């Protein structure tokens, strides 16, 4: 309760509103989420000067992301979609729509603002650890045990920013990863140490 | 670097 509220300031200097109308009770309830992840990764995003910015529309209509009109992501193969039509990025940066964190809102992660900022905090805060020599093993092992196993049983930053979501976003989705993904439940357990 | 989430 006292670490969530000290998450959600943190998060306070991480997370960019977009300017103009938007659901601003959504946006809270983005970053609600976003404050179960552990507090060290936050306070390392926020030492960094990360920013999770929050938009009300397309992501390729930010400047910063205009390059990526009409590019296919990373494994959207056949998909018939492009980054204008994905709502959530994460890396070097992190970009969220509002509106469609939940499973089926134009993507299949188990939340979007966790998935997306798993990614920044893998490559940002742990060096790409999920392409490192130990995560790599486990990925081999456990890659495939969460569904959708040519994406995330095909790129270990995706099977880790994934599984890092299911591990932070309720205590529902921890049990599953647990039981489905021992190894990298206890993988992302030690890390939070 | 840039990520997707899940398609």
């Amino acid at each position: 309760s006292t670490t969530i509220q000290q998450n959600k300031d943190t998060l306070s200097q991480i997370v960019v509103f977009p300017t103009g109308n938007y659901d601003k009770n959504e946006a809270n309830a983005m970053v609600n989420r976003l404050a179960n992840i552990d507090g060290k990764y936050l306070n390392a995003l926020k030492q960094n000067n990360l920013k999770i910015k929050l938009l009300s529309g397309k992501l390729t209509d930010e400047k910063e992301y205009a390059y990526l009109k009409g590019v296919v992501p990373k494994g959207h193969e056949g998909t018939g979609k492009t980054w204008d039509d994905v709502p959530g990025l994460g890396g070097s940066t992190v970009a969220l729509r509002i509106g469609f964190s939940n499973k089926g809102k134009g993507h299949d992660a188990i939340n979007l603002e966790l998935h997306a900022t798993a990614h920044a905090i893998d490559h940002i805060v742990l060096n790409d650890i999920s392409k490192s020599a130990q995560f790599k093993q486990i990925f081999a092992k456990e890659g495939r045990s969460l569904g959708n196993v040519n994406f995330l049983g095909v790129y270990p930053e995706e099977f880790f920013a994934e599984s890092f979501a299911y591990y932070y976003l309720n205590q529902d989705t921890n049990s599953k990863l647990k039981s489905a993904c021992p190894q990298t439940y206890s993988f992302l357990q030690n890390l939070a140490k | 670097e840039v990520n997707p989430p899940v398609p």
